[PDB]
């Protein structure tokens, strides 16, 4: 039988080793990256429609 | 210059070509804004 005490300590070690403090910073990098494109494409659509008239 | 477009062209009211003088600069400036935006096309497609 696998021990119940290390089976808790196995999961408790897994809960400390997690990328969750990293991937959230990684995903907020990409959202702030993709917001810069969206904030740029609004400038494009407000320019081409200006050109199209 | 549009008052000046009719200041310098006062005797041309009998002339049809006064409207061509009117039609001249508008036919220029419609193209100059195209090419400025056509620069903006190649400028964006690089960035794209």
């Amino acid at each position: 039988a696998q021990g119940l005490q290390p089976q808790i300590s196995s999961k408790k070690k897994l809960m400390d080793d997690n990328n969750l403090s990293t991937t959230i910073k990684d995903l907020q990098s990409k959202i702030d990256e993709k917001n810069k494109e969206i904030d740029q494409f609004q400038k494009d659509y407000n320019k081409y429609v200006g050109l199209a008239f | 210059k549009d008052i000046d477009g009719l200041d310098f062209t006062q005797p041309k009211k009998e002339a049809i070509k006064q409207a061509i003088k009117q039609g001249a600069e508008i036919a220029r400036k419609i193209l100059g804004k195209v090419s400025e935006g056509l620069k903006y096309i190649d400028l964006a497609d690089a960035r794209m």
